């Protein structure tokens, strides 16, 4: 869902 | 007489100062006496090495939490691949200790620095909300170098809890002055991604920050969009220098890169600015960024002058941050008037898109009402539409003062047939313009394919005030  | 830092890697921090003028003008703010004392910044990321020799002196447990494991200690999880180094690198950009013989210095090298360990695990809506809403009467500034996937086909933003955290932060945070949320605009340049398809950067409550290379060019990873507000230096090609910061395992790195490095530098500059005037509201801070950022020598083919004489680019917003100008302008800043919101439902019937659709509407911007706006801040075109191949769409919005904002450029990889469901495309490019008059929305098929769809809702949402304008630039 979320990435660096 | 101000003495600059003696840290061993400070001479390699080309973006902080120099004779050359390709810098963020941070030494000028230091010489005015602003180094971040009393300001609290939190890095929302994969953890912070709180015992790092260049962070320990500034570390603040009150600015820290571990949402992934539900404990107070944001220490990164150590692995052979050093996967969880990202947050420590970001923290050193903000607040690495100065004059201690270790690595380089943070922009706000006397600020207090914390970290929220929240990326090392499944990043749910609840995880984001608990991180964005952490200790909002203690933390002043939140820095986020993360977001939805940069594959150039995702449209995604804060879900309900995270959006509630944004509104709670800007409304009640920092004693009612509003939490400052700084966002990295994205690494999707190679995928032709648009940072307006990212609801975090596209939010009016975040300062979305893009990147420039050392030689003043648009980096390969950069995403262009109208919601970006300003720019800080970051990495580029292999002849251009990179960002110097604290690394995992108590090391120093000179190779921090990407959009991830730009937001922390902006957060540090905002920390210096808050020290110069602690009474600044979340909207004050965006006004300061708009007025003081510098286009000069940033190369782009889309520089345009808006209705109030300011140069604006979809790659850079209003240009490079200028710390010295920020802290100078902050000191005697007059608080802006309360924010007004004027909602204009544009359509009287759905409209087939076809090859090209243009929707023109003349608005009064709530003339005669308490939410009358003559001085725009953010504007949104909230669009609901169906289309068979989303990434073939290009969407533009023209303000009454003639400023053409690209709300959406073609995204070759976005094959989705799901269209846009009240997606609030945002532009910063008409800031301080009078929004009364004719607005124009353009939707076009950029491909030769026989695409098809319908625009069923277009709400123009204007934010701003009715007082306090400057003579145009
Ligand atoms: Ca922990
Ligand atoms: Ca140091
Ligand atoms: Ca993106
Ligand atoms: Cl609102
Ligand atoms: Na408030
Ligand atoms: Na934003
Ligand atoms: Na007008």
């Amino acid at each position: 869902r979320r990435k660096r | 007489v101000y003495q600059e830092p003696t840290d061993p890697k400070f001479p390699q921090q080309w973006y902080l100062s120099g004779v050359t003028q390709r810098d963020l003008n941070v030494k000028a703010a230091w010489a005015q006496g602003y180094t971040g004392h009393g300001i609290v910044v939190s890095i929302l990321d994969d953890g912070i090495e709180k015992n790092h020799p260049d962070l320990a002196g500034n570390y603040d447990p009150g600015a820290s939490f571990d949402v992934n494991d539900q404990d107070p200690d944001p220490q990164p999880r150590y692995t052979q691949m050093n996967d969880n180094r990202h947050g420590t690198r970001c923290a050193g950009e903000v607040a690495a200790v100065a004059n201690n013989g270790v690595c380089g210095v943070g922009v706000a090298y006397n600020a207090r620095i914390g970290g929220v360990r929240m990326l090392d695990g499944e990043v749910t809506d609840a995880v984001e909300a608990r991180s964005l809403g952490l200790n909002p009467n203690h933390i002043h500034i939140y820095s986020a170098s993360w977001g939805p996937e940069d594959d150039g086909k995702t449209v995604d933003g804060p879900a309900r809890l995270a959006e509630e955290a944004f509104f709670r932060g800007v409304s009640q945070g920092r004693g009612g002055l509003g939490s400052i949320f700084v966002w990295a605009s994205g690494n999707g340049g190679r995928e032709h991604d648009s940072c307006n398809c990212d609801g975090y950067t596209n939010s009016i409550y975040t300062l979305s920050i893009s990147s420039a290379t050392q030689f003043g060019n648009v980096p390969w990873y950069s995403e262009a969009c109208s919601s970006t507000l300003a720019t800080t230096y970051s990495s580029g090609n292999q002849n251009e220098k990179q960002i110097v910061t604290t690394d995992l395992r108590q090391k120093c790195t000179e190779s921090h890169t990407g959009t991830s490095a730009s937001a922390p530098l902006a957060a540090g500059i905002i920390a210096l600015t808050l020290e110069a005037n602690k009474n600044l509201t979340w909207r004050d801070m965006q006004h300061l960024v708009v007025q003081t950022s510098k286009p000069a020598h940033l190369n782009a083919n889309d520089w345009a002058t808006n209705g109030v004489g300011r140069k604006v680019s979809h790659s850079y917003g209003y240009g490079l941050l200028d710390a010295g100008a920020m802290v100078a302008l902050a000191q005697n800043w007059t608080t802006v008037a309360p924010q007004r919101k004027c909602i204009i439902d544009i359509l009287t019937e759905p409209k087939d898109i076809g090859k090209r659709l243009e929707v023109r509407k003349t608005v009064t911007a709530c003339l005669g009402e308490p939410n009358h706006i003559t001085r725009l801040e953010h504007a949104q075109a909230r669009l609901t539409l169906s289309y068979n191949r989303r990434g073939d769409l290009a969407i533009h919005l023209v303000s009454p003062m003639g400023t053409r904002s690209t709300l959406l450029a073609a995204r070759p990889h976005d094959y989705s047939a799901d269209g846009f469901n009240d997606w609030a495309f945002m532009t910063t490019h008409s800031w301080d313009e009078d929004p009364s008059g004719e607005w124009v929305l353009e939707i076009e098929n950029t491909s030769e394919a026989n695409n098809y769809g319908t625009l069923t809702k277009f709400t123009l949402v204007l934010y701003g005030t009715a007082s306090g304008s400057l003579v145009p630039r």
